[PDB]
């Protein structure tokens, strides 16, 4: 995935071949591990973009993306 | 979803089964023509 930013915050452009794998990227505050559980398809015009909240010792609820060290934005296409 | 191999939501599924008829019935159309009448013509002789 391509690591960029959105208003100072880290942003992940996730491609199709990353479905099912732990997303890791270094940050001043250590290594960040986001988990993507998404309709994740091929990167195209039909993108969706939203935030993966920070979750410390809390079970996830009503979400398919979350990181454990620093909240991150994520973007991926839905095409197939 | 994650529990069955997907990266959650509705997915497309399709199922097929070979269909083998074991007993059938058939309806036919009877044309007035092609009807065949059998008539017996017997000589009134009284012979035995």
């Amino acid at each position: 995935f391509h690591l960029t930013t959105r208003n100072g915050e880290p942003h992940m452009i996730v491609s199709r071949q990353e479905k099912g794998k732990s997303l890791l990227f270094k940050t001043e505050d250590g290594v960040n591990m986001c988990t993507l559980m998404a309709d994740l398809g091929e990167l195209c015009e039909d993108t969706i973009t939203y935030k993966c909240p920070l979750l410390r010792q809390n079970e996830p609820e009503d979400i398919d993306c979350w990181c454990n060290s620093t909240s991150t934005w994520v973007t991926y296409g839905t095409c197939t | 979803g994650w529990g069955n191999g997907c990266g959650f939501g509705k997915g497309g599924i399709v199922t097929c089964a070979m269909f083998r008829c074991k007993k059938n019935m058939e309806g036919k159309v009877v044309q007035p023509e092609n009807l065949e009448y059998t008539i017996v013509i017997t000589p009134h002789s009284g012979e035995e």
